[PDB]
């Protein structure tokens, strides 16, 4: 609830603004910033057949997109960034995955922000 | 109504063919205009740099065109399309010129208007502004000699002091979809180009007399440069307006076509139920 | 009875030529309604010019329309009808304003009706 | 209950003038579906700007919508609803953007919602 | 069969082009060439009531439009160039008409080109 | 069946690219119809070339065609067409006359058919 309740309504707004922007000639800064997050969300919602994602891993990848850490990564890489984060969570970040399951609740923001920056150092691009 | 929808689908289909016809012909004209303009681009560099170098090197400011003066009254040159159907092109240049004059000039007498294009003259005839010179009906591809005489009229009005400051308002071609409403100052030449490489020049022509030739030849060169960009940008604006118009029309044809098929299948299920309802009773 | 031998060659020529003008005006009205009349060619403009006049000149003042329209009424002989429609097609009377062609019987009348308007 | 005597002349004149602007824009809609707003001239441009303002200022935040969207609700008394439409119709709020007119109760709320954007 | 094949392609390349470009004053030089032969084709196919045409004469007028002999002639007089050509063929060109009826076949190109080019000299 | 579970991954990649290449050419076709071939950008020419060869290599010499023509005809196994189209999409064979690809079978037939011209 805390992570993603404004996603359904905000994502409809990108659909119209993309349709206008293709025929549009010159856009402004607040329209261009909205166009950059919308593309990542559409690639974060792409899945593959017969591969379900556990709910604790869902809330962690969506926290990255809503809080804006995924803004740095170029688009085609988003799908691989998502497979890698899930592997890393498994190998390294076990404490975050224990808290969400028992309390159905999100951990301390400092510890989560620390962890996502730590993954982003290890990740490489193109 | 089944009869009515069929008329709209047929009208939208026919008008989609004309919007496509004007898209393709605009493409052909744009390609030529960029080529023709690029042919006068070398001419423009040659003339503008040599005349600037002699006007700014080895001599002071001793020309009415070079020298700055305090402005008793001013003018605007605004260049616009003859025919329509090009989107936002006319409005966005008129928007800048209208907003500029009212915001920084507080008397009708303060400003005067020179206009190229029927839509500009129309906008000035509606609302209210005077026009000193209003040339129209230029050919699709301009020649130098068209504005040789019209420019001669404008430089006479400047040179004799009728206006003390003069501005151009025109569209500049940057990209296949993006074009830029822009303003530059034709006169006085408060600033000038500088190659930084000069050669000994004949000292026999009187400096003022020598300038009397090169200043108007620079002024004509600047105005023609604006026509090259203006015509190129007008042709591109019609081409995208035509692309988007055709795409909207074809989308409307699929949306309308489905309404016709749903109406046609309902009319054939009503007639068969009324028939069978009477047949079951008898 | 609209056959070249049943009505004469001069009659048939004029009749089919009117029917081309009015079919061309029908397709062109779709283009005018969405894109606008100024967008089009000189031949397309001249079709719309003549088709407006032809369509209004097919209207007539009847004696039974004395009750409905005040004005008394007219009888146009066939020879006259051919002369007049030929003039509209050849452009002789195109200077006159279009409202003058509504509810009139002979082309002579259309010239006077225009005079009252002031043309 | 829409009659001068029942509502008062100020409410009646405001309601009818709002319904006249909305009907003109339901006819302009057939041409702006294809060409966009380059074809439109003069009164057509001003009418579409004010129709966009009116159509979004008829939308409200409900207390029963709190289970769907996190916003609080609003109750707008009648004397306030009429005053806002008149300032929109006069053109006193022409400068403010269309996205600031959505899901609000009173005209004061549109000014603070615009100021949050700064547009 | 040889003459009719080109026409089906020619009428089609006009219906597509005309449905958009008849009004445009100047388009590419080809597009002008296709449009011009497009009008002539729709005037060579026009015919009068209760007057049938024998097959040998049909193949000759269709050979001439397809091979470009009728470009010089304007669209209005295509309906008369047709008639004058039928007269010239009867008085002078009896040899060409003899072969097509008997062998259902076309004569030597040089002879046909010679007859049609000569008539194009006579026409005014 | 054109999904990577049924056809396998090599086939799926080769197929999607062919569709991507042909669709883009359908666009440049109306630009090339209005204006000249020199006008296209270099990258756009590198897509015009591949599309013309791909369109022709789709054409095949049938055995029942020998009544309508004078050539024997061929059958191609699915592995041989998947291999061949991968070579064309990597450009290994672009040093070839266009009509070399007309009504042919395996890609090695193109090599020999080229020699036939010279």
């Amino acid at each position: 609830k805390k992570v993603a309740g404004t996603l359904r309504l905000d994502l409809a707004a990108y659909r119209e603004l993309e349709a206008f922007a293709q025929f549009g000639s010159d856009l402004d800064k607040a329209t261009q910033a909205k166009l950059a997050r919308g593309a990542r969300t559409v690639e974060v919602l792409k899945q593959d057949l017969h591969q379900p994602i556990p709910v604790e891993k869902q809330v962690l990848i969506i926290y990255a997109l809503t809080r804006g850490f995924l803004d740095d990564i170029p688009v085609e890489d988003v799908r691989r960034f998502e497979k890698e984060f899930y592997l890393f969570l498994d190998q390294n970040g076990q404490h975050l995955l224990e808290h969400i399951r028992t309390t159905k609740d999100l951990p301390n923001e400092d510890d989560l922000n620390k962890a996502i920056e730590a993954f982003k150092k290890t990740f490489v691009v193109s | 109504s089944l009869r009515d929808i069929k008329t709209r689908i047929n009208a939208t289909k026919k008008t989609s063919q004309i919007t496509k016809a004007m898209e393709m012909v605009s493409t052909s004209k744009l390609n030529r205009a960029e080529q023709n303009a690029k042919s006068f681009v070398p001419y423009m560099e040659k003339i503008q740099e040599v005349v600037a170098n002699v006007a700014l090197g080895a001599g002071g400011a001793s020309h009415p065109m070079l020298v700055s003066r305090p402005v008793k009254k001013t003018g605007y040159l605004v260049i616009t399309s003859d025919r329509g159907l090009a989107g936002a092109y006319n409005s966005n240049v008129l928007r800048l010129v209208y907003q500029t004059i009212q915001k920084r000039h507080a008397c009708p007498d303060e400003y005067a208007i020179i206009v190229i294009g029927r839509v500009g003259l129309s906008f000035f005839r509606k609302r209210n502004m005077p026009v000193i010179l209003d040339i129209t009906r230029l050919p699709d591809q301009p020649s130098f000699a068209d504005i040789k005489e019209i420019a001669r009229k404008t430089v006479g009005l400047f040179a004799d002091g009728t206006f003390d400051e003069l501005y151009m308002y025109y569209n500049h071609y940057v990209s296949a979809i993006q074009q830029e409403v822009t303003e530059r100052k034709l006169l006085p030449l408060t600033d000038l180009a500088e190659n930084k490489q000069r050669t000994v020049y004949e000292f026999e022509p009187s400096q003022e007399e020598c300038l009397d030739v090169l200043l108007p030849q620079y002024a004509e060169s600047l105005i023609y440069g604006a026509l090259l960009d203006a015509k190129a940008s007008e042709h591109a604006a019609r081409m995208t307006a035509m692309k988007n118009a055709t795409d909207n029309a074809n989308e409307l044809i699929r949306t309308l076509t489905l309404s016709y098929n749903r109406a046609r299948q309902a009319a054939i299920t009503q007639e068969i139920t009324e028939i069978v309802a009477g047949a079951n009773a008898l | 009875a609209l056959a070249p031998e049943i009505v004469g060659e001069e009659h048939y020529q004029v009749a089919r030529k009117v029917q081309q003008t009015l079919q061309r005006y029908k397709e062109l009205q779709d283009i005018i309604a969405i894109l606008g009349m100024d967008e089009l060619s000189d031949e397309d403009k001249l079709v719309v010019h003549r088709a407006r006049r032809i369509q209004f000149f097919l209207s007539q003042n009847f004696h039974v329309a004395e009750q409905f329209t005040g004005q008394p009424g007219s009888y146009v002989p066939v020879k006259e009808t051919v002369r007049g429609f030929k003039e509209i097609l050849e452009g002789k009377y195109d200077h006159l304003p279009e409202d003058a062609f509504r509810l009139v019987g002979r082309i002579e009348e259309v010239v006077e009706k225009a005079k009252a308007m002031g043309v």
